């Protein structure tokens, strides 16, 4: 590709540039297609290698830390074997999740409405907020509704997850939440809701969509639910926090854990724990 | 050996039970396959060829096993074998404080008319017909196997009428097998652990999937024939006689 | 302790549920005697003062449990114990070749109906009122004890229906205590030997003190009273959960 | 009641036996802490007051166990109940194929020794003192309990050693029972599951919190005090004999 | 099947280490009788054909394990199955009151070292052998079973020593399972009951003759080939793995 007619100066030019790029890397440069985008993703290749480095750096320097302490310098019940068997344990919780627990749907019929940036920190989100549930004392149901088998979304959770994709206790489907469950008992979850989430309901299918538009895109999720006939619902933000700093729309990982919370009997006080702090000034 | 043996098989239409048929038959021996009308046994009675049957019956039903056992013992003179596979689960908590849903009545007698008086109903009926066999070298009459679960032990959560069924077949066997006892009968319960068998299938891929692979060793689901193998195990050894053998492959059921 | 603590014990008019009732109410607690209209559970109520209520009811209907519950709920305003007591037993061959007689279905089913069934709707609707109470500083709703005699371990002969709903009880301790554990309710099980109860003591004085000698030690029947005592010890007891306890005096039932 | 008795609490210096010490001194018994010498059993036994002492033994010698039982005569002159809480845990894999490492012999020993052997050296020569009882009302001379392990039933990877000694325990409890039945002395087992002892305090909090979601109900650590309850329980019990009573929350080991 | 496989019999040269060897020989498997030198196991291994060898070794010590193993490693190339059948026993009785008769504590520790230690010694050495085969279709890299006895769950009087040592192997068959379940080894027990061998003729006959009217079914002794062929079985069943089989014919032992 002739596309090396940018970065061959753009490295003696003076901006920050990264020293190691692949073809794959090259083929999405080309893509932006103006000055500033080229300018702010190879400013993101760069700070990959800067921090990969420090990193890099800092892991062999304690490699020499240790190797000199470990090489110059009884009654037990259990075998130090506890991340198998904390993995185990959280095995055996959710397959009781995928038959007895509460449904919970994450929408991912937003592919379309996400750049490359945006879609793959949405992977990061949902690999974060899978996490939580697994470890969760009652877990919920995860349903993956609206993925499409060969989409974006669908190869980029297979990379990260890798083997673990097809051992996963979560049910994944093609199929809308509104074929899956009774369309009473869903409620879209939204930040542009009118209707004031009160209280936790046991009866009820929460669905958040996957959706992270760093680019924001209010009414997205609201458009989908009135595009069917679903009931709508808000966190009470502006009930129990003074909100002063940034979007109101929270990531992925934290409505999850605001969710588990409130599920656990936890009061709103205790599930608005999980609201990043840098946006309110304490709960009232 | 078990050629020329008559073998009475509840639930001989699909899984254990139709794996059992396939051994034993195979094996020389003649079976009966006691299902329901609905669940396609006359095809896999025409399948087993002329030393295996269908009978038409309902185990819940005092009638229906009198008039299957009277047919095999129109077809083939004798009962030698009964195998008590015929079972019916349910997949419901006891109380779910969250949803506010209660485990209801009748999926609790269903099971446990299904799972557990069916196979009392068989025994006491069949005992009859071994009753009227001459005894062998040894003195026995005949052999009663039923089928429990490793739920008689390790119950999973929302399993309570699965395992209270279940668990009564354990509770019964040595009563009934020093019951039959005088007459030469001997009475023995399998309890197989996780089995490629629809009613395990039921559950989500998922969830099955990790189940076998939570088995220790070998990590996979018990395929039926395994199971037919310790049936025909337990008919030739004399000495085998109430007891109840797990068939898990070490695995014990975590909540 | 069990001082303020409401329980309700099904079969309390006699036997085993009223020596557990007198000695709850006698440490001062509150019981609930719920039992047949015709047990005479009302004069047994009326011994032990205002703090215990007849509540007549039959365990096997629904209808009639949840009416004896709202009367605990009416009473004493929360329901923190249930022990169930209640219980029928047959004496009958599985079958008898020199007699040519078989065991009744109607008989199986009866026993299973009290036993098994009147057990499992007596928890599984208790589950719900216990589900109602605040958890207290361990984070415990009630607590639950079944009853089920060591026949369901070695039953003797002729025993087959009565050790059969005895196994269904032990077996499905578990499960329902792993499905109420997220709620807080301990469901424990206690497997009674020889006990000195209106059945025992009706049958003639040859084969009572047989049997009384047949325990390894003490060589008596079990005093009613010892089986309060174990009841008490696992209400007190917050970390007894999922187990079964053989309160026999050691003594392995022979054929 | 437990006022008056004398009890012998083998590891009585710490863990289980402290705690079964603590409540029979504090309802009013005598308690003798047989334990090793370098164990703060010294210090213990004074913090008890006067109807506690400390006799050093190592309960695998023969010698050392009867010296601590002439204390005890010496002291309160009789011995009442025997409590077998001492005893040591080794993890170590059978074998491990990919490190080549083999289990060693002499760490199944060791365990053996003090685990399974220590308790019945203790057992045989306890029954001897309490042989010298005049028998009470009931005609019993006194209560062993033995200490056995969840391991006994359901040990996990690398509790090869620990489970055999423990299930031995649980093996030997019938046995002994009978044996001690005309002498008219009482032997119960008690499994407890995960406990709060030193053993299980020390590990990292990370996995501490892990082993007490594992209970089903309480989902936490079991309370030495606990075990204590347990233990006066099963000797104010007449009618408790020759039972192994699992006092684990319902807990059932994954591998 | 059974055919080509090289079997280690422990206590080959009599009873039930015999009619094993007798059985898995005759099936076409490579059997070598490991037992004491005394035990005249070089007639049976002359007896059974060049696919039996003797290997004159104690189960205690690990040196004599060690050169038997290697002995069959010679002869045969690989070891396949493991059965662990030699055991002795002792008939005193706890504590006896009249005599004033104490268990002496040498007793208890040699039947404990032969038959617990020794299995074990047996097992984990044995399980360094099998970890070098290639696994089969199955996974599998070899079997090992263990005899423990029907006194691990009701011993009778006099048998402290007897239940201990058995009640370890069964107590130890989970957790050997799962530590070997990674490798591919299967962990299995039998527990016999009453079984036609020289320890069955060591008591008196008329004792003898009157425990062969106890067994409610078949009611004689057990012929060592019905445990040979329940081995057999074991062995070519994929999915048995830690559990343990009561061959008893249905009896429970009376104290
Ligand atoms: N304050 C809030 N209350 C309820 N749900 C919220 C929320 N903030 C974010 N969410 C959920 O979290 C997900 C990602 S936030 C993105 C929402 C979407 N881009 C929009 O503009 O409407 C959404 O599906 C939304 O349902």
């Amino acid at each position: 590709a002739a596309t090396r007619e940018f970065i061959e100066m753009w490295r003696l030019l003076g901006r920050e540039v990264p020293e190691h790029i692949t073809e794959e890397e090259l083929k999405t440069l080309m893509e932006c297609v103006s000055n500033t985008a080229k300018k702010k993703y190879l400013k993101y290749l760069y700070t990959k290698e800067k921090v990969k480095k420090a990193r890099q750096i800092k892991k062999e320097m304690k490699a020499a830390a240790r190797e000199e302490a470990k090489n110059i310098k009884k009654n037990f019940l259990f075998l130090r074997l506890w991340d198998r068997n904390m993995d185990i344990a959280m095995g055996w919780k959710g397959a009781q999740a995928m038959q007895f627990g509460q449904p919970l749907v994450f929408d991912m019929a937003y592919e379309n409405y996400m750049k490359r940036k945006e879609l793959q920190n949405t992977v990061s989100q949902l690999l974060e907020s899978e996490g939580w549930n697994r470890r969760n004392v009652d877990p919920f149901h995860i349903y993956f509704c609206n993925l499409k088998i060969d989409g974006a979304l669908h190869r980029e959770l297979v990379k990260r997850y890798q083997e673990k994709w097809d051992k996963l206790l979560l049910t994944s489907t093609e199929k809308s939440h509104v074929d899956l469950f009774p369309k009473d008992s869903i409620i879209y979850l939204t930040a542009d809701s009118p209707n004031v989430m009160t209280t936790f309901r046991h009866d009820k299918v929460y669905v958040i969509g996957s959706f992270v538009d760093k680019s924001m895109q209010p009414g997205t999720s609201l458009a989908k639910a009135k595009r069917l006939n679903l009931a709508t619902e808000c966190l009470p933000l502006d009930k129990y926090l003074q909100w002063e700093i940034g979007n109101k729309n929270l990531t992925l990982d934290q409505m999850i854990r605001i969710l588990l919370c409130l599920k656990n009997n936890g009061n709103w006080q205790e599930a608005l724990q999980f609201v990043p702090k840098r946006k309110h000034t304490g709960f009232l | 050996s078990v050629k020329g043996l008559v073998a009475v098989i509840t639930g001989g239409a699909s899984g254990l039970g139709l794996a059992t048929a396939e051994r034993l038959v195979g094996q020389g021996a003649s079976a009966v396959l006691l299902d329901l009308p609905n669940s396609g046994g006359e095809a896999q009675a025409k399948k087993l060829g002329n030393n295996c049957v269908f009978a038409p019956a309902d185990v819940t039903s005092e009638k229906d096993v009198q008039t299957a056992l009277a047919l095999a013992k129109g077809k083939f003179g004798r009962v030698d074998v009964a195998v008590n596979c015929a079972g019916i689960a349910v997949a419901s908590k006891t109380y779910n404080l969250k949803k506010g849903q209660t485990h209801t009545l009748e999926d609790f007698q269903r099971v446990l008319d299904v799972n557990l008086m069916g196979t009392f109903n068989v025994i006491r009926l069949v005992a009859g017909e071994m009753g009227q066999n001459e005894p062998d070298q040894g003195g026995q009459r005949g052999v009663i196997i039923n089928t429990a679960s490793v739920a008689a032990f390790e119950g999973q959560v929302g399993q309570a009428a699965y395992s209270a069924s279940k668990g009564g077949i354990v509770g019964m066997t040595l009563p009934i097998a020093r019951d039959l006892a005088p007459i030469g009968i001997r009475v023995m319960t399998i309890a197989p652990g996780l089995f490629g068998t629809p009613l395990l299938t039921s559950l989500p891929e998922k969830v099955c999937n990790f189940l076998a692979s939570q088995v220790p060793f070998p990590s996979r689901l018990g395929d039926p024939a395994e199971y037919a193998h310790l049936v025909q195990a337990i008919i030739e050894n004399p000495f085998l006689n109430g007891e109840v053998i797990r068939l898990d492959g070490a695995i014990r059921m975590q909540p």
